[PDB]
């Protein structure tokens, strides 16, 4: 119903900690890859499950609720990780026990790259001093915004926005300050929608070598591309 | 199939 | 510059009307406007106030990421008032009818189609398109510092255009959200053309002129 | 061919 309301509602629904431990070995190309897609496997899982948490979702058509999920996944993933990884500069904290330096890249062909952008976007969110209320509200508009359930996706995306809008407000800055903050917040919606785009290109061609594994979940949502 | 069943199932 | 004086500016940068001048001949076509757009394009960048004080690297990085989804913008806003048509120029108007005629085209001419009508249902302003086609640019993946000032005077004038319709605080804010998520939609189509373009090249099935050729191998 | 800069570097 109210903005608040919303905010309180995406925060009891945020999905819990996925717990995956390091390889005892340091990181092979294979021991890379498997830790990165179990890990993506279970938090797809949760995000299903938190998808369904969003007021209104479940009121969308069926084959609504799947084509956002296809669509946003990998994006949804990467805003999850640059946020805990924002209380910790240098790193990537893909899980509590799976840590990651920019190097441990050097161990999977192209995934450098990958874990730049995800360094990059996250300082830019560490330079803005991304808020939790704000990125729950940024999580709930990347799912809502991945393009009769039409006029009702419409309806929840801008509910999203309202609360999104209602947060910046309840810091007090001038109205002026609050369309500056929410412009640059947003303009980073690329940035990280870039960074998955790269990241399943990636999936798709780790999976072409061999040296992807068999996950259910994870593979039905890389072939939705 | 898995994505439906977890929407609908779960 | 006051937002309004940086507007006038966006205002006077603004390329000309682009004409072709008369299947194969729909892509050649597009590739043949593709060309020409791009050469009025650098001049149009080259007047944003700052782009030709950043690094000539940064110049030829912004044109390189951004070129696609600029084209892509430029076709949204000329299309905004002709629903069912994607007026890529005046000797150049296509249906999905046409997109049909070439694999991979249709999903692409879809994408800019729904897109338009999501600008036409907010009715875009021409100084909100300056705006925001200017952002694509300065937003596209010491000189850092000058990109970062451009792109927040940019923001900047887009929050003072969206001021002057005289809507409510609260709906400024919701027009900005509006305007800006859709730049992912853009960026979408723009992914998706460059691939089918990567794709036509690597065929050799249409001329991939020069300017067109070394702006689509930077990707 | 450097088209991109040629024509970023004159008018
Ligand atoms: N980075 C990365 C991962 C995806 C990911 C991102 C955020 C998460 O919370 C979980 C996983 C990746 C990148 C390339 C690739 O080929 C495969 C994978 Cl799994
Ligand atoms: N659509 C389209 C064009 C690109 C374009 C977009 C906007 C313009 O103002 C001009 C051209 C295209 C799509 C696939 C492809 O293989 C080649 C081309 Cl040129």
């Amino acid at each position: 119903l109210s903005p608040e309301q919303l905010v309180l509602t995406l925060l009891e629904a945020e999905p819990p900690h996925v717990l995956i431990s390091r390889p005892s070995a340091p990181f092979t190309e294979a021991s890379m890859m498997m830790s990165l897609t179990k890990l993506a496997d279970k938090e797809l899982v949760h995000m299903i499950s938190w998808a369904k948490k969003i007021p209104g979702f479940v009121e969308l058509s069926l084959f609504d609720q799947v084509r956002l999920l296809e669509s946003s996944w990998m994006e949804v993933l990467m805003m999850g990780l640059m946020w805990r990884s924002i209380d910790h500069p240098g790193k990537l904290i893909f899980a509590p026990d799976l840590v990651l330096d920019r190097d441990e890249g050097k161990s999977v062909e192209g995934i450098l790259e990958i874990f730049d952008m995800l360094l990059a976007t996250t300082s830019r969110f560490r330079e803005l001093k991304l808020q939790h209320k704000e990125y729950l509200c940024v999580k709930a508009m990347i799912l809502l915004n991945s393009s009769d359930s039409s006029r009702k996706l419409a309806h929840l995306l801008n509910a999203v926005t309202d609360a999104l809008v209602w947060v910046i407000a309840k810091s007090g800055i001038s109205s002026q300050q609050q369309s500056m903050r929410l412009a640059n917040l947003l303009m980073l919606l690329s940035h990280v929608r870039h960074a998955s785009n790269k990241g399943m290109e990636h999936l798709l061609n780790m999976k072409s070598k061999n040296v992807v594994p068999v996950y259910d979940l994870l593979l039905e949502m890389l072939n939705a591309h | 199939h898995k994505l439906v069943q977890l929407l609908t199932t779960t």
